[PDB]
RNA sequence: GUUCCACUUUCUUAGACUGAGUUUUAGAGCUAGAAAUAGCAAGUUAAAAUAAGGCUAGUCCGUUAUCAACUUGAAAAAGUG
DNA sequence: CTAATCGCCCTCAGTCTAAGAAAGTGGAACACGGTCGGAG
DNA sequence: CTCCGACCGTGTTCCCTTTGAGGGCGATTAG
């Protein structure tokens, strides 16, 4: 009787319900509630809205820096509680004037002073020590006896900041010295090879290796300076070693093993260890001197300063800076007062300018400062100097800034060690605790053991190894790490589908290598002169392979097959292989790879040792940590010898395979007792593939299986974009009240449509380019500076793209000259619908491209490959595009599936007696350019603006062009319709046809034949026009599938009904509870404490809070001297902080507010976009509190939305110009339609926007730009409508004169309104007057 | 002048020569952008061949004249109703209308007795012009039969 | 001799008579009492009529020959099915029988898109004969359009 | 569409981290002028908090997802036109 | 002493490890009812 | 002459083609 359509969006989710006829029913619904209206008509139309869906990632990111915070104090506690007892005897109160810092002297209980307690003690502390670094360093350096206090605070400050972890081991910073150091490596190297001598030749080694470049620019510019030396050479892997590369190291000592070395990897010494005991351990030194060179160059950006002078060259630098920021500020206040006295003020007064004033004390950027002082310094003479300064951006510079993540923690940790040493000779606590205090700075909880829970942790899956509290000391021992790991790796890990309680098996398995490598060869037939037909091979024949080729060598080649068997063993000259191309693709590398470690063959050959060999490989996959890999294979270190254990270490394998042990080798049938891998060995004649063994009837594998094989959690399950995951709720929803609606029948067909959900990057670009010139050593961005918002322009984005270069011709481009250039498509857009920059390219002229049919020619290919490389290698071109050219110079959806199959099983649930499904409703999906093509064809235009009818519209066209193409061709039911399908079309494609170059246009063919039936004349592209019956029928049948003179009619009916159920969700607002901003002291009742004792009128807090939803309190308040009980109703806004507080009792919350007498009955709970009706029909959604939304929609007749979208579009429509002058005609006929329109928008405001300010200016803007051209006129008028649009008001550009958006800042009127509660779909309605 | 009348009283001035001629009064004109190119009477019994119609005749000089089997935008006038063969002629000439004049239940094929020109399996669609001069024809063939 | 088979492979041979002419190979032979009457092959490209097909060329040879418009009792054997033009001419003419081989179920006009041979109104009832030497009509038809699957369509 | 293997690019989920930013407090401002009014000298740092808080008391959790109205129903769930 | 308007405002940057899915390239499936060739 | 046994293609349209936003908030305006 009846279909239903759907349009599936991130923000919207379009339905309609259709019969036979294309007609949408219309019925009489019972309106409930207390109001005048008992029923009302409405059409089987509409759309649910809804807000966007948001990512787990911002919660996830706020949840480990609070970690991160609460553990930074915890380490504080540990230090104090450390220092606890030794501090008592020296200052009773030091810790706790520490803590109470925060609070105001007349909070506080101790005085104000933290270190001293007193101001000249205080004074003499901060003149003597300006900064932290200045005690730092005294105590460092010095020997004197020093106070306790001051010691801590230098502690505290170190372990408080304790610098980045991203370097393992230790560094030896005492070698400071880059050219000693190279000059000594070119020295030693000389020594070695007495035959071949590097020449020093005077390369500054230091500007070429410390330079601003990429590593791999410093390398080539180094082995530029050197005559016959190769970067894959010795020193040239030297050099690569110490710019932090990694190099391979094999093809200079003739090694078979690779031999890569990372001095960051904490595996450097073992690696080396073993390279050492391969090529003799002379050159450990050598190799030595390479670390030592790479220690002393490390940190050169960052120290600056010889560490001969002192041992704290941090601390150093830092006084250095300071010392420089004074001197340079004396000049700087010197020449302002000789030269521009008059500007003084400005710059060391005012913290709003971005003067000195505003960069100490104002919030002013040391960036914005610098460009603030620029003109003032260059303007000025005697200032030649400050100009190097800011170019070297050391001018100013304070000690804690944003570029100080480059200090790794081993330095911080050096000085830790060095003050301890230095006074640990006269306390003694600081010697017998030095050890403690260096593991609170060096520990850190390993990734792979998570939260340090207790059963209370969602998150968390560390294991206890026993029910101690855990510190940084005894964490080895209480935490089971090896455990923690497992569970780390096996919580994340995929479970067969097939079995989905067992364990996939690791991708290196020996089983499931076996498993592959049989499961190719039981298809390889092969066929001799005696024979009458292919064969396949035996078991025996197998088992002859495997153990001559597979068990021999390494690899098996297609010619080692051909030669060594089918040469040697079936005397055959030649034969083809047909499933993999000139080499097996299965391989046994993890037999030969155990081969050559254990060294013993008969070992691994034996079947009992199976199980540990694949423990054994599970650990090489389950852990990484060489430490644990050794510990969890230390049982096994007694069967061959230590050093096939320590090779065992090494040997590391990634990946998980697909399918389980149970299933490759447990299951057994009951009547063979055989595994499928007994079948894989030897099936005799049939040599049946795994998916026939899963497949077959006779076997009983498959029903063995069938045994193992909510909507929320289903939904939820699948992979995507957690929006469409809500619009996949919501239609589901909707499709349930539908059914309903229509009395429990099911529809006939569920046509389904789902958006373009690709769509839904400035500092992504801006790092691209800075990246690709860094490599390239261009210097465009030195002669032209640009911003991330600049990238924004297509042209610009691309012409930095290409280092300002031609892509086709090899020239120069003109950044003036953009305009004259030309954006090509490199597959054209005909063929693929690629917009992005990986499809596009900017060159001067298209004709340089080649061929305009196709991919650039072979010519241009030839002329460009190398520049291509070029911007390869410097990442300017992605691998695709590269791909692509190479090729061509050598010649629906998942979701929509998922959602098809979600569907699919709610709808039928029933089994015939065959136990087969009874597919009593058929999911349709259609893509949208199907539609698409409708609306253009038959000129049904959309414009989104007018309204929110076309999500409707939509639906209602996706139903009918469905229902109407499987009406008329049934057998592509296979490719439109879900669940039964044809296993076919595979061998028509080895047929020669009339064009089948391309898939694509094969189906540009394809869908541009089938649609034809709705047209009544065609018109091909020979100036010949083709006629069609008016009636459309089905040849087999004869059923009418389609009627021109009549279904035209009710499609225009259908579109231009003015009543459509539009309903916007309405939601609670969750997350956070107000803006993050920490605002200064203030008087006023806004600021919210930011602790429960902090007084925001002294301290200042948060602001602006989020109200979760309103709720209708009436109650009685006290009024004037004598408090008086006057009667309120009123909305009151419940903020986020105060849901909960709310809902644990309301009446105690009103009471507390201030309101007595509450009703608690009258109590309604008023989310967010609430709908209140008001007399003449005008309505408001709830936006706030104190805020309402504009709730209408205006129905502008389809003939004016035609209109508008063919009067905006005229650089369009191509083809015949015939056409497009008739529409010209049409537009000039018809101008007195802006007229009207804007006519209709006047009545549509005067009777519901209200805001006769906005409208006064609307007309006289019109009536200005009435000689304007009408395309001008339609566009602007187009943007006229954001003033009537539904939802929350907002600003718009008419013909340049912007009108600021007027805003509802007041809820009264909803006060005395008719609340209208609304059903998912809005048919059922409950109407309540709020008259109380 | 020149409307449907006139080549009506046309193609009737034919079938009354054609009955002088001792054969059935039935004519057809086919006219191309107002210019005639095809006239013809039906003389089947005149020639012994069942094929030799008046439509029959004015499509075969018309497409011989216009030296091409297809006679896009072309309109055919006749004083009879079609037949089915006359019917499947015009469909394969691919002409543009036709206008007859009496009704036929009993051997018109365009709407009386069935419908062939708009027929759901065709590959072309021809329009129909009915309802010109159709007493004075059928006063005419009373009186030849 | 003079059987079904016989008049069937005659008409074959005009069909191919008309391949060789590069035309649509159609022929139809129209027999009066095992004697030689009519012959005929599509013509219609190289002569520029679209209603020069075989039947009516054999249908038009038959009347000269027998000088009578009216071909009672005569059969008319052709090898594809006829059109509705071919169809209404052979009501037309009064024949007694008409023989086709191979049928053509997207135009046919006996009886798959209509039926008008057998039409309750017409004054005449023209007998059908179908399936005579289906298989070498239906492999003649495509090796003509070298397009597969519609025969075996057809056919089953 | 489902599915077995190889290559690349993107996205999602969870974990360990780092550097900043903001808010109060300590950095005895000086010289005339009771006062407004004005001149002169310094300015780089440090402590605490970084969602209010919660009990399960952990070196744990607190911004994801879900939610018209009524009725029967601890939760879940079902019915109402 | 109340409310309605107009502008202004809104925490951010980086590193590493692990697993999975999902696009573009490639290599291979997801069967059976007669039906013609020989036999004692 | 029925009984035993290895084998193979036809299936999509196609029967002369069309190729960033929106709610909070202080200062101003207004009765
Ligand atoms: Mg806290
Ligand atoms: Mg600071
Ligand atoms: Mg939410
Ligand atoms: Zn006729
Ligand atoms: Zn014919």
């Amino acid at each position: 009787k009846y279909s239903i359509g759907l349009a599936i969006g991130t923000n919207s989710v379009g339905w309609a319900v259709i019969t036979d006829e294309y007609k949408v029913p219309s019925k009489k619904f019972k309106v409930l509630g207390n109001t005048d209206r008992h029923s009302i008509k409405k059409n089987l139309i509409g759309a649910l809205l809804f807000d966007s869906g948001e990512t787990a990632e911002a919660t996830r990111l706020k949840r480990t820096a609070r970690r991160r915070y609460t553990r930074r104090k915890n380490r504080i506690c540990y230090l104090q509680e450390i220092f606890s007892n030794e501090m008592a005897k020296v200052d009773d109160s030091f810790f706790h004037r520490l803590e109470e810092s925060f609070l105001v002297e007349e909070d506080k209980k101790h005085e104000r002073h933290p270190i001293f307690g007193n101001i000249v003690d205080e004074v003499a502390y901060h003149e003597k020590y300006p900064t932290i670094y200045h005690l730092r360093k005294k105590l460092v350096d010095s020997t004197d006896k020093a106070d306790l206090r001051l010691i801590y605070l230098a502690l505290a400050h170190m372990i408080k900041f304790r610098g980045h972890f991203l370097i393992e081991g230790d560094l030896n910073p005492d070698n400071s010295d880059v050219d000693k150091l190279f000059i000594q490596l070119v020295q030693t190297y000389n020594q070695l090879f007495e035959e071949n001598p590097i020449n020093a030749s005077g390369v500054d080694a230091k500007a070429i290796l410390s330079a601003r470049l990429s590593k791999s620019r410093r390398l080539e510019n180094l082995i530029a300076q050197l005559p016959g030396e190769k970067k894959n050479g010795l020193f040239g892997n030297l050099i690569a070693l110490s710019l932090g590369l990694t190099p391979n190291f094999k093809s200079n000592f003739d090694l078979a093993e690779d031999a890569k070395l990372q001095l960051s990897k904490d595996t450097y010494d073992d690696d080396l260890d073993n390279l050492l005991a391969q090529i003799g351990d002379q050159y450990a030194d050598l190799f030595l001197a390479a670390k030592n060179l790479s220690d002393a160059i490390l940190l050169s950006d960052i120290l600056r300063v010889n560490t001969e002078i002192t041992k704290a060259p941090l601390s150093a630098s830092m006084i250095k800076r300071y010392d420089e920021h004074h001197q340079d500020l004396t000049l700087l206040k010197a020449l302002v007062r000789q030269q521009l006295p008059e500007k003084y003020k400005e710059i060391f007064f005012d913290q709003s300018k971005n003067g000195y004033a505003g960069y100490i004390d104002g919030g002013a950027s040391q960036e914005e400062f610098y460009k603030f002082i620029k003109p003032i310094l260059e303007k000025m003479d005697g200032t030649e100097e400050l100009l190097v300064k800011l170019n070297r951006e050391d001018l100013l510079r304070k000690q804690r800034t944003f570029d100080n993540g480059s200090i790794p923690h081993q330095i911080h940790l050096g000085e830790l060690h060095a003050i301890l040493r230095r006074q640990e000779d006269f306390y003694p606590f600081l010697k017998d605790n030095r050890e403690k205090i260096e593991k609170i700075l060096t520990f850190r909880i390993p990734y792979y053991v998570g939260p340090l829970a207790r059963g209370n942790s969602r998150f968390a899956w560390m294991t206890r190894k026993s029910e101690e509290t855990i510190t940084p000391w005894n964490f080895e021992e209480v935490v089971d790490k090896g455990a923690s790991a497992q569970s780390f790796i096996e919580r994340m890990t995929n479970f067969d589908k097939n079995l989905p309680n067992e364990k996939v098996l690791p991708k290196h398995s020996l089983l499931y290598e076996y498993f592959t490598v049989y499961n190719e060869l039981t298809k390889v037939k092969y066929v001799t002169e005696g024979m009458r037909k292919p064969a396949f091979l035996s078991g025996e024949q197998k088992k002859a392979i495997v153990d001559l080729l597979f068990k021999t060598n390494r690899k098996v080649t297609v010619k080692q097959l051909k030669e060594d068997y089918f040469k040697k063993i079936e005397c055959f000259d030649s034969v083809e292989i047909s499933g993999v191309e000139d080499r097996f693709n299965a391989s046994l590398g993890t037999y030969h790879d155990l081969l050559k470690i254990i060294k013993d063959k008969d070992f691994l050959d034996n079947e009992e040792n199976e199980d540990i060999l694949e423990d054994i490989v599970l650990t090489l996959t389950l852990f990484e940590d060489r430490e644990m890999i050794e510990e969890r294979l230390k049982t096994y270190a007694h069967l061959f010898d230590d050093k096939v254990m320590k090779q065992l270490k090494r040997r590391r394998y990634t990946g998980w395979g697909r399918l389980s042990r149970k299933l490759i080798n447990g299951i057994r049938d009951k009547q063979s007792g055989k595994t499928i891998l007994d079948f894989l060995k030897s099936d005799g004649f049939a040599n049946r593939n795994f998916m026939q063994l899963i497949h077959d009837d006779s076997l009983t594998f498959k029903e063995d299986i069938q045994k193992a094989q909510s909507l929320h959690e289903h939904i939820a399950n699948l992979a995507g974009s957690p929006a469409i995951k809500k619009g996949i709720l919501q239609t589901v929803k909707v499709v349930d009240e539908l059914v309903k609606v229509m009395g429990r029948h099911k529809p006939e067909n569920i046509v389904i449509e789902m958006a373009r959900e690709n769509q839904t990057n400035s500092r992504e670009r801006m790092k691209r380019i800075e990246e690709g010139i860094k490599e390239l050593g261009s210097q465009i961005l030195k002669e032209h500076p640009v911003e991330n918002t600049q990238l924004q322009n297509e042209k610009l984005y691309l012409y930095y793209l290409q280092n300002g270069r031609d892509m086709y011709v090899d020239q120069e481009l003109d950044i003036n000259r953009l305009s004259d250039y030309d954006v090509d498509a490199i597959v054209p857009q005909s063929f693929l619908k690629d917009d992005s920059i990986d499809n596009k390219v900017l060159t001067r002229s298209d004709k340089n491209r080649g061929k305009s049919d196709n991919v650039p020619s072979e010519e241009v290919v030839k002329k460009m490959k190398n520049y291509w490389r070029q911007l390869l290698n410097a990442k300017l071109i992605t691998q695709r595009k590269f791909d692509n050219l190479t090729k061509a110079e050598r010649g629906t959806r998942q979701i929509t599936k998922h959602v098809a199959q979600i569907l699919d099983s709610r709808m039928n649930t029933k089994y015939d007696e065959n136990d087969k499904l009874i597919r009593e409703v058929k999911v349709i999906t259609l893509k949208s350019k199907l539609v698409s093509d409708f609306r253009k064809d038959f000129q049904f235009y959309k414009v989104r603006e007018i309204n929110n009818y076309h999500h409707a519209h939509d639906a209602y066209l996706n139903a009918v062009v469905g229902t109407a193409l499987i009406k008329k061709y049934p057998k592509l039911e296979s490719e439109f319709v879900y669940g039964d399908y044809k296993v076919y079309d595979v061998r028509k494609m080895i047929a020669k046809s009339e064009q089948e170059i391309g898939k694509a246009t094969a189906k540009y063919f394809f869908y541009s034949n089938i649609m034809n039936f709705f047209k009544t004349e065609i018109t091909l592209a020979n100036g010949e026009i083709r006629k069609r019956p008016l009636i459309e029928t089905n040849g087999e049948t004869g059923e009418i599938v389609w009627d021109k003179g009549r279904d035209f009619a009710t499609v225009r009916k259908v579109l231009s009904m003015p009543q459509v159920n539009i309903v916007k969700k309405t939601e609670v607002q969750t997350g956070g509870f107000s803006k993050e901003s920490i605002l200064p002291k203030r008087n006023s009742d806004k600021l919210i404490a930011r602790k429960k004792d902090w007084d925001p009128k002294k301290y200042g807090g948060f602001d602006s809070p989020t109200v979760a939803y309103s709720v209708l309190v009436v109650a009685k308040v006290e009024k004037g001297k004598s408090k008086k009980l006057k009667s309120v109703k009123e909305l009151l806004g419940i903020t986020i902080m105060e849901r909960s507080s709310f809902e644990k009792n309301p009446i105690d919350f009103l009471e507390a507010k201030g309101y007595k007498e509450v009703k608690k009955d009258l109590i309604i709970k008023l989310p967010k976009y609430s709908l209140f009706e008001l007399e003449n029909g005008r309505k408001r959604m709830l936006a706030s509190a104190g805020e309402l939304q504009k709730g209408n929609e205006l129905a502008l007749p389809s003939k004016y939305v035609n209109f508008l979208y063919l009067a905006s579009h005229y650089e369009k429509l191509k083809g015949s110009p015939e056409d497009n002058e008739q529409k010209q005609l049409f537009v000039e006929q018809h101008k007195h339609y802006l007229d009207e329109i804007i006519e209709q928008i006047s009545e549509f405001s005067k009777r519901v926007i209200l805001a006769d300010a906005n409208l006064d200016k609307v007309l006289s803007a019109y009536n200005k730009h009435r000689d304007k051209p009408i395309r001008e006129q339609a566009e602007n008028i187009i943007h006229l409508f954001t003033l009537t649009n539904l939802g929350a008001p907002a600003a718009f550009k008419y013909f340049d004169t912007t009108i600021d958006r007027k805003r509802y800042t007041s809820t009264k009127e909803v006060l005395d309104a008719t609340l209208i509660h609304q059903s998912i779909t809005g048919l059922y309605e409950t109407r309540i007057d709020l008259s109380q | 002048e020149f409307s449907h009348e006139y080549w009506m009283r046309h193609a009737l001035t034919l079938a009354k020569r054609a009955r002088d001629e001792r054969e059935v009064p039935v004519g057809a004109v086919l006219v191309l952008n107002n210019r005639v190119i095809g006239e013809g009477w039906n003389r089947a019994i005149g020639l012994h061949d069942p094929t030799a119609h008046a439509e029959i005749m004015a499509l075969r000089q018309g497409g011989l004249v216009m030296q091409n089997y297809r006679l896009i935008d072309a309109t055919l006038y006749v004083t009879f109703e079609p037949c089915v063969m006359c019917a499947g002629a015009m469909i394969h000439s691919r002409i543009g209308r036709v206008v007859f004049g009496v009704r036929n239940s009993k051997r018109g094929a365009a709407g009386s007795l069935m419908n062939v020109l708009n027929y759901p399996g065709m590959n072309h669609r021809v329009e129909i012009t009915e309802g010109i001069l159709a007493d004075e024809c059928a006063a005419l063939l009373c009186d030849f039969y």
